[PDB]
């Protein structure tokens, strides 16, 4: 994945 | 002796009617019934249709079609809901809204409180809701203009970077974690935007050192990261300063960003001074139109939240009220050392903490907390729970002698029927209970309480105390942050405050700091905006107060363990942290970091209102009151079950009402009474009140908090306006009156600390040893693995006893990592023939984790783990000879022997070594009837000469042969220990290699240890005539 | 069923480290599991089968307090002897990430009785080898 | 152990009632033990003497 991609990972 | 001291002022509490409102509107001061009239003549009302406007709007509403003659289409609701609003007006003193009002008083030799003319002046302020919500449109319409910060709660975490909790909401659950993947441009930007830097100025940096060649892949980056509060705009006002709506038109000022509604927004201001000028009840119109105003800025259900003060004239009571407190405190501290685990989740915490990271490393706070790379939270946390299946059973542990001193004081009262408990200093002296020490006595606290003059007969300063429903806080200022803002002078309380509690602690390691966080549901933090005089301050997802040398950051604190007791420190300071948290957030409500926190700020205090008989009393469906002079510490209460209120949810008035009848003649339930949620005052002779019990109850699953208290029904209340009694509560601030290797930067994971299987170490583990351990340890594991020495495949090896679970055996070899792999299949074999023999069932390899700390650091640890290869072969050695017969001294004399080599080899003169068995306590008394055989010990503990009184016969020649191969390298390290400048205190590390020689030759017994350490100091001792 | 006599200790039941089995536990790695099985244990088990270092493989989800992976390599002691240089580069590489913290290896006691007999469960052990692929091919 | 609620209320409210009127003795019936709703027992769990 590029540097620019932030794998945003929730919990709830 | 008095422990605790007064403040400069106190806090006073009354509501907005009297109570002759109340039993006026109960028919009580007029015998005419009748369910209208008297609702028509309150609706009408001024004071109450204010107070009822600020409040809830819908009812207001209808208030007024009522008025209007229209169709109310309920009519039950609004009756219900005039009624219980009415009560609170006319008899709850706790402040909210219109309802109650606060000041400020002081203390004198007589008292007298009096009510102003002009009383009930207003504080109307924007809600926090309506302020980011403004704010949060703002950045995200404009943010090309702000100017955007790192957040302080982030913590990296490998190659992701998470947050603690989210502001905003996930579709409609809060949000526990986010992570994200920490990037290089992440990290540049984590570098950049440390202190605060523009938008345009980070974005023009970022496109430079990458060129990305697509602008709108930086755009998108920067707003993902803005979205989820990674990065925190200067809009966002803090939570402590004393006003976020001019600090908030400052910023927009600043920024030159939408200017219609900058002057909306001034306009707005000026609107909200006016209505803080009219009377309480003149108001109406000017409310409605300023609200109409705002929420065309913002729609949001909370706009304005408002508070009044009483304003009266004379505010002193007797300082004679602080003596009494006095007695209460120190009867009531008495009392708490009859519970010996008063805190059972963080006294299991303390363990789980020392058995993983030992006592000379300080653990980050978030990496603690954390489950995969910590040890959790505790096991009573909520917020992200341990994924662990530990065991949640605790007990408290209270005295059995107090046990017994509270149950006969029932079963006297129900057998004399009478109708209160009272202790007393002598009856609790005859318990013979420990004593507090100074160090345990909480700093500082507040206490309620409710104050009636005992009789008008006197007119004399003879005062009834009743503690308040809350019965106060752990913290002096809490109670008075809310209310910042309407004291005359707020700085000067809370500096006094800040002076009192540094008085009151070492200087010169300690700091103060202030916790503020913005939480996910804003409408919880109306009740956090709060000065603070603090030197340092921790705001998370909001900006600060402080100067950029005065911030604090969540990855920065370490945790530690001295003396039993948790504390917190702040790395770049070097100093520890004394945090505060002046305002009534509930922690239990908070993410684990900031309920870890406010824990260990209490840690080892005692709590002064968690009280001995609640356990003791707690299946009982009635209690009397418990009093202590002229104080009444806890109501005469009743609570509701299934048995004595056989009431289902499809139960039928009029039927409740005779069911209701027989509980109130069979356990003596007075006319007036609380329902101890939000209704409160009932009065039981009365349809509407039991009308709104049985809705109470019904809905409340018929026991839920269904608990009945009795009313203050003696005495006269202090405070009245010409001729009408009012009904007030003091909030008294106390506090005490004064009585007068670490640094180690090794990582938790790094190459150096832990070893992973055939890493130059192989590590095995052997089960189903207990019955033959000694023969085992004697001739199997020594010859295998002396012949592996000599042969040169591994360099040195050594073993100890432990239990996980189940016993076992630790066994370590040192080579490299080719050899060991090289020898293993032959290790395979040995272990099979062991098992076949049945002296083992089966094993295991584990990664070996140092304890480089422990041993004097990095450089002296390789050195202890040749102290302890020379101790497993002596252990070896005297085994071997004690069960073939060499020798036959008891187990006793052979630790005695051990021990006092050991500190005479290490280097300890004999003038200390008395004083370093008895740090221990064991040299008190425990074993001295025990030396009755003084003549052998002291035959052979000594050292004089070469042990000349050991080598009188061949078994003490061997024995004393065995240990000095033991010797060289005991001094050797010795030498190096104390040769060291950053060990400080080498008598820990002695302890520990003694701790360790007695667990390889006896294994797990505590008390055979303590005996051992006992009787050598005791011999020691006896022999001073000989230095 | 219950009249096996195959002993406690026989050398059918409890297989030593690296006797025809190599058992590994993770621990640490309860925030990226689904990851770590899609993404890291599969390629690297894979390969190492069809290299043909080992035979087959499977895995399991377990708790002794403290959450792990159970990790199971099927081949011969000199093979298994032989690759674990290589296993342990692995793990250190996926340590560095912060997938998982640390990991021990222990003794494989096989469920005889409970699949069937000591015949039944050498197919059980390819059965739980074709599911770990099909898991793990699902998550990603 | 896990003892009922029910029958914890049940007992207690016996042993105040006991005190509160002087009485020398606790009396339990058939009806109201049946009120409590008990689990009812199998013949499995019966000792056979």
């Amino acid at each position: 994945l590029d540097d620019f991609d932030l794998d945003v990972k929730v919990k709830a | 002796r008095d422990l605790y001291r007064n403040t400069n002022t106190f806090m006073i509490r009354t509501p907005i009617f009297s109570i002759d409102n109340y039993y006026e509107f109960f028919r009580k001061d007029g015998e005419s019934d009748k369910i209208k009239d008297r609702l028509l003549e309150i609706c009408n009302n001024s004071v109450f249709r204010e107070a009822i406007l600020v409040s809830s709007k819908s009812l207001y509403s209808t208030i007024i079609d009522f008025c209007d003659g229209k169709e109310i289409k309920k009519f039950d609701y609004f009756l219900q809901s005039i009624y219980k609003y009415l009560i609170r007006m006319s008899m709850r003193p706790t402040p909210f809204g219109l309802f109650s009002g606060v000041d400020f008083g002081k203390y004198a030799e007589e008292t007298v409180i009096s009510y102003e003319n002009d009383n009930f002046k207003k504080f109307a302020r924007p809600d926090l809701e309506w302020i980011i919500k403004i704010v949060k449109e703002l950045e995200d319409n404009h943010y090309k203009n702000l100017t955007f910060k790192i957040n302080d709660s982030i913590f990296i975490k490998g190659e992701r970077a998470l947050l603690i909790h989210s502001t905003d909401k996930e579709d409609n659950n809060r949000i526990g974690e986010i992570s994200i993947r920490a990037t290089k441009p992440f990290m540049r930007t984590y570098d950049l935007a440390k202190d605060g830097i523009e938008y345009n100025k980070l974005k023009y940096i970022l496109i430079d050192e990458y060129s990305i060649e697509d602008e709108s892949k930086i755009d998108n980056f920067l707003k993902q990261l803005i979205e989820r509060e990674f990065l925190i705009s200067n809009l966002r006002p803090p939570l402590t300063v004393l006003d976020q709506f001019d600090y908030l038109i400052n910023e927009v000022k600043k920024a030159e960003i939408e200017i219609p509604l900058v002057d909306e927004l001034t306009e707005i201001k000026e609107k909200l001074k006016l209505y803080n000028e009219t009377p309480v009840g003149a108001g109406e119109e000017t409310y409605l139109e300023l609200y109409k105003k705002m929420e065309s800025v913002a729609n949001v259900k909370n706009i304005l939240q408002v508070d009044m003060k009483l304003n009266l004239r004379d505010k002193k009571i007797n300082k004679k009220i602080i003596s009494d407190v006095n007695d209460l405190m120190n009867i009531l501290l008495d009392l708490s050392m009859s519970i010996e685990n008063p805190e059972p989740f963080l006294s299991k915490y303390k363990q789980e903490f020392i058995e993983k990271y030992g006592q000379d490393r300080e653990i980050s706070l978030l990496e603690m907390l954390d489950n995969d790379i910590g040890i959790g939270p505790p096991m009573n946390y909520e917020r992200p729970r341990n994924n662990r299946s530990l065991d949640v059973s605790v007990n408290e542990l209270l005295d059995n002698n107090v046990r017994d001193y509270f149950m006969e004081k029932y079963f006297q009262a129900l057998k004399t029927n009478s109708r209160n408990i009272a202790i007393r200093d002598d009856e609790i002296k005859n318990l013979e209970l420990q004593k507090i020490d100074y160090e345990n006595i909480p700093d500082s606290l507040e206490i309620n309480l409710l104050v009636k003059n005992k009789s008008e007969d006197n007119l004399s300063d003879e005062f009834q105390y009743y503690i308040g429903p809350n019965l106060g806080s752990t913290s002096a200022g809490k109670s008075f942050g809310r209310f910042s803002h309407m004291m005359s002078e707020p700085k000067k309380f809370f500096e006094e405050l800040d002076e009192r509690n540094i008085e009151l602690i070492d200087s010169e390691e300690y700091v103060t700091c202030e916790i503020s966080y913005l939480p996910s549901e804003v409408r919880n933090a109306n009740v956090t905006r709060n000065i603070h005089s603090s030197e340092y301050e921790m705001s998370l997802f909001t900006n600060g107060s402080k100067d950029n040398l005065y911030r604090i950051k969540l990855n920065d604190i370490y945790i530690g363990l001295e003396n039993n007791t948790f504390y917190a420190k702040s790395k770049t300071l070097n100093k520890k942290l004394l945090l505060t948290i002046n305002n009534m957030l509930n922690p239990q409500t908070a993410p684990n970091a900031i309920r870890f926190l406010n824990d260990i700020s209490l840690d080892e205090k005692k709590l002064w209102y968690k009280f001995v008989w609640s356990d003791v009393y707690k299946d009982f469906s009635y209690i009397p009151a418990i009093k202590y002079k002229n104080f009444v510490i806890m109501p005469e209460t009743w609570k509701m079950n299934k048995i004595n209120m056989k009431i289902n949810k499809k139960t039928e008035f009029n039927e409740f009402k005779n069911q209701f009848n027989d509980y109130r003649i069979k356990y003596g339930v007075p006319q007036y009474v609380y329902i101890t949620f939000a209704d409160n005052r009932i009065l039981l002779n009365l349809d509407d009140e039991q009308c709104v019990k049985i809705l109470y109850h019904e809905c409340k699953n018929s026991f839920n908090e269904i608990i009945l208290n009795s009313y203050e029904e003696e005495g006269v209340n202090i405070v009245k306006e010409s001729h009408k009694d009012y009904i007030c509560e003091l909030v008294i601030p106390l506090t005490k009156i004064k009585q007068e290797m670490l640094s180690s930067d090794i990582s938790s994971l790094s190459k150096e600390r832990v070893k992973d299987p055939f890493d130059e170490w192989l590590y095995i583990k052997l089960y189903g040893i207990s019955s033959n351990v000694d023969d085992l340890i004697a001739y199997y594991i020594s010859e295998f693995c002396n012949e592996l020495v000599e042969e040169e495949i591994i360099s040195k090896y050594f073993f100890m006893r432990y239990v996980d679970p189940e016993q076992h055996i630790r066994l370590r070899l040192n080579s490299s990592q080719e050899k060991l792999l090289m020898i293993y299949p032959k290790i395979r074999e040995w272990l099979s023939m062991i098992r076949k023999k049945g002296l083992m069932t089966y094993f295991s390899i584990d990664s070996y984790d140092r304890e480089i700390e422990r041993y004097g650091g990095i450089e002296l640890i390789n050195i202890a783990e040749k102290v302890f290869f020379f101790d497993s072969i002596v252990t070896e050695d005297i085994l071997r000879a004690k069960r073939e017969g060499s020798f036959d001294f008891c187990d006793e004399i052979i630790g005695m022997i051990s021990v006092v080599h050991y500190m005479e080899s290490f280097g300890l003169p004999y003038a200390k070594q008395v004083e370093f068995l008895r740090s221990q306590v064991s040299s008190s008394e425990y074993r001295e009837d025990f030396k009755q055989k003084r003549t052998e010990y002291m035959k052979l503990c000594n050292s004089n000469k070469d042990w000349e009184g050991l080598r009188e016969s061949e078994e003490g020649n061997i024995l004393i042969e065995i240990l000095n191969k033991r010797r060289k390298i005991i001094e050797y390290y010795g030498n190096k220990v104390r040769e060291n400048e950053e060990v400080s205190t080498d008598l820990s590390i002695l302890d520990s290699i003694i701790h360790l020689n007695c667990n390889r030759m006896f294994g797990i017994d505590r008390e055979f240890e303590k005996k051992v350490r006992a009787l050598a100091s005791h011999a020691l001792y006896a022999l001073k005539h000989f230095k």
